[PDB]
């Protein structure tokens, strides 16, 4: 789910911004520095909301460089125990199911649900069918499924989807 | 049998009146072990043997093989039965069947390397496994061969210059797509170069761990004179008799024999004798 | 450690605030009018305008005035932010829908009166 | 036992007019070989053009092959043509007195020159073609201007005839 937090990044700026644009580089610095990045605590951020301050940018003696500290509010995003999350379908290979919600490589096993739901490959496009065939989950449908398992995979995210609780299924 | 227990483990009570709790793992012995397991919500501290114990993990953890077909690789389980227990690895997505008593709990990552051999000193490669007595090797061909320990080594060219379809520059750790070939369509890192050839890594790639080669054409990115006697025949120092210490195209670093230095002489005021 | 059943959240989230869908995306389309209006300025990577796509064919609030509304009328009953945020973002039908839902939800609220806070939203969703 | 697969001095002489009007326009030209007879023609008819219209500025050949193939037709004299033989007392003419190896092209210098690239693609010509390519004359002539002259080395239809 989306939060809205207060996040904290230091920003090393080189001599050669040192101009009247040095505080607009920074927050440029920011912007380009903090996107598409996730962490296994405060989560995966989406996007930079506003930034509270600059701090006071302390030039490391040896180097050049300045160290800015920057506070700032970002939205993150990371899985949750226990939680309900809405998720995107896609393709069906004759293994497993390719869910993606957002960056999350979320994957369905054979191992987490009853045998109420199958998958055949007769059909040309590949969904998950049961006996009665009234449920259909391919590609590009509004589904809900259940999260507990959390990994962390260099700012990537390996995850185990559920599907035990009823009324999971399309709207 | 056998018994390999390690700390931090969690294990589970298969029989008795304290059965279904889960514990952490602190010491072990050899065959009555008096295990102290961390419960959950509870305080007061149990005892339990190694035959009453059970390797149950809870859904979602990092797991590993300790022995068998499946040791070396790591995972996420998906559901633990009574005794049939999957997972998948993080290489690739092969689903892999473990007994519960053949995984342990740790927290280390996974391994999963890619240096530069010479078959012959006229061919490079990259090695793509490591085996116990031989290389596999995948070099310019796209066919993995197999060689002894008993390749040599040369110097990667970090600095090297390859040039794409359009004519644009790339260097080492560079993202590069792959538009014409037998396999266009992927996109692939450069870890070394060649004069018409480029290495490719994809992490999704599951063939030979990731690596490839692909032609530079077919992507778009996303002296003598050392130690010779010579004199100067011409300027200030001219008569004196010198060796040849270094040399350039232009000057001479000129060993005098008669001083005890060395000096620098342009090579037209240089005759060999 | 963390979990839902019990609140359980790391100790330094006690101010975090948690938008609704629709909330996060009027800040993402005004992110993209600013970023249009920004010249000479170059685009972000495929996350933010998935996340975009994903706010906009999963919304199910449309207009402001709606997310202000429940807002408005959510704050004076006793709820968590977090509880908040399911409640609103999930959707039910029914109210045992609503419990079955969040173990979190289970004795928080009277049967009711939930299907009566139930059947205000459902009047004001669209 | 016949082969059976299939001008020369107009072609060879709008060739030498081609190279000739891109090096006084102070651009550098950067014709590729991949047969050795082909490069030993070209470096042969250059060097006589070169010779005849005295004119100063360099002309490269590169590869530590077409070297061997040069040396190697040094040694070679009574199996070429009537001029190299009758005119070998004067001097020797696989000896070129212009055509001089190509220490990367003279590390690319600038100024008009004539550069020989290793193949027809392959190394050694493809740096000099993308280095090259938007120039003032970038004249690459394959068997960013491309010019297209063609040199036979079999024998045509006629030939085999006679």
């Amino acid at each position: 789910m989306f939060y809205h937090i207060s996040l904290e990044h230091e920003i090393l700026l080189h001599p050669r911004y040192f101009g009247p644009n040095l505080l607009n580089t920074v927050k440029q610095k920011l912007f380009t520095e903090v996107e598409g990045t996730c962490t296994g605590k405060y989560g995966f951020v989406i996007a930079v909301t506003t930034i509270d301050n600059i701090g006071a940018g302390v030039i490391q003696p040896g180097r050049g460089f300045v160290l800015y500290p920057v506070k700032y509010k970002a939205i993150v995003f990371r899985p949750f125990k226990g939680e309900v999350v809405d998720a995107v379908v896609t393709q069906v290979n004759k293994v497993g199911l390719f869910t993606e919600i957002g960056p999350m490589s979320c994957f369905i096993s054979r191992h987490s649900i009853p045998s109420e739901m199958e998958f055949d490959p007769n059909s040309n496009p590949p969904c998950y069918k049961t006996m009665d065939e009234d449920i259909v989950i391919q590609q590009d449908d509004e589904i809900r499924l259940k999260i507990v398992g959390t990994r962390v995979d260099k700012n990537d995210i390996f995850a185990i989807g559920s599907l035990m609780d009823d009324y999971l299924g399309l709207v | 049998r056998e018994h390999n227990f390690q700390p931090g483990d969690n294990v589970e009570v298969c029989e008795g009146e304290l059965i279904n709790l889960q514990g952490k793992i602190l010491s072990v012995d050899g065959n009555k072990i008096t295990i102290m397991p961390k419960h959950e919500d509870l305080k007061d501290m149990l005892e339990f043997p190694a035959q009453e114990l059970r390797k149950y993990f809870k859904m979602g953890d990092h797991v590993k093989v300790i022995a068998g077909r499946f040791e070396g690789d790591t995972g996420l389980i998906v559901r633990v039965e009574e005794n049939f227990v999957i997972l998948f690895s993080d290489l690739t997505m092969h689903e892999l069947k473990v007994l519960p008593r053949d995984l342990q709990l740790c927290s280390e990552t996974a391994s999963g390397w890619g240096e530069l051999v010479q078959l012959d000193p006229q061919t490079v490669g990259v090695i793509v496994r490591l085996e116990r007595e031989t290389f596999q090797v995948l070099n310019m061909y796209g066919k993995v061969v197999t060689v002894r320990h008993q390749v040599t080594r040369k110097k990667d060219n970090r600095f090297a210059v390859a040039l794409d379809s359009e004519q644009n520059n790339i260097h080492v750790k560079d993202i590069v797509k792959v538009i014409d070939g037998p396999h266009s369509g992927r996109e692939g890192e450069i870890r070394h170069l060649f004069r018409s050839f480029a290495f490719l890594h994809c992490k999704k790639l599951v063939e030979n761990g990731g690596m490839f080669v692909c032609k530079t054409r077919h992507l778009v990115l996303a002296n003598e004179l050392i130690g010779q006697t010579v004199r100067i025949s011409q300027g200030p120092y001219k008569g004196y008799i010198g060796v040849v210490k270094d040399a350039t195209e232009s000057t001479a670093r000129v060993e005098l024999h008669s001083t005890c230095q060395t000096i620098s002489v342009d090579r037209q005021r240089l005759t060999t004798v | 450690e963390e979990d839902a059943s019990q609140l359980i959240f790391p100790k330094e989230f006690e101010t975090a605030e948690t938008l609704l869908n629709s909330e996060v995306h009027m800040l993402l389309e005004h992110r993209k009018q600013q970023n249009e209006s920004a010249e000479d300025e170059q685009e972000l990577s495929e996350v933010f305008m998935k996340t975009l796509n994903y706010t906009a064919r999963f919304s199910r609030f449309k207009n402001r005035e709606t997310i202000a509304s429940v807002r408005s009328l959510l704050l004076q009953k006793k709820l968590h932010k977090f509880e908040l945020a399911c409640l609103a973002n999930l959707c039910p039908e029914t109210a045992e829908e609503s419990k079955a839902l969040i173990p979190s939800l289970e004795g928080r609220f009277e049967d009711e009166e939930l299907q009566q806070i139930l059947d205000d939203i459902q009047t004001k969703r669209s | 036992i016949t082969e059976s697969t299939y001008s020369k001095r107009c072609r060879e002489r709008d060739f030498l007019k081609k190279v000739h009007e891109t090096v006084e326009r102070g651009g550098k030209v950067l014709i590729p070989v991949f047969a050795l007879g082909r490069a030993q023609e070209l470096c042969i008819l250059l060097e006589t053009f070169w010779e005849r219209m005295n004119l100063k500025v360099p002309i490269y050949f590169s590869t530590g092959l077409t070297e061997k193939a040069n040396h190697y037709y040094k040694l070679f004299i009574p199996w070429t043509n009537q001029k190299i033989r009758k005119t070998f007392v004067q001097r020797n003419m696989f000896e070129f007195k212009h055509i001089k190896a190509f220490d990367r092209a003279f590390a690319d210098n600038p100024g008009p020159m004539v550069v020989f690239a290793t193949p027809g693609h392959a190394g050694q010509s493809l740096q000099i073609f993308r280095k090259w390519a938007g120039n003032e004359k970038n004249m690459v002539i394959m068997p960013m201007q491309v010019e297209y002259m063609s040199f036979s080395a079999h024998a045509d239809a006629k030939g085999i005839m006679q």
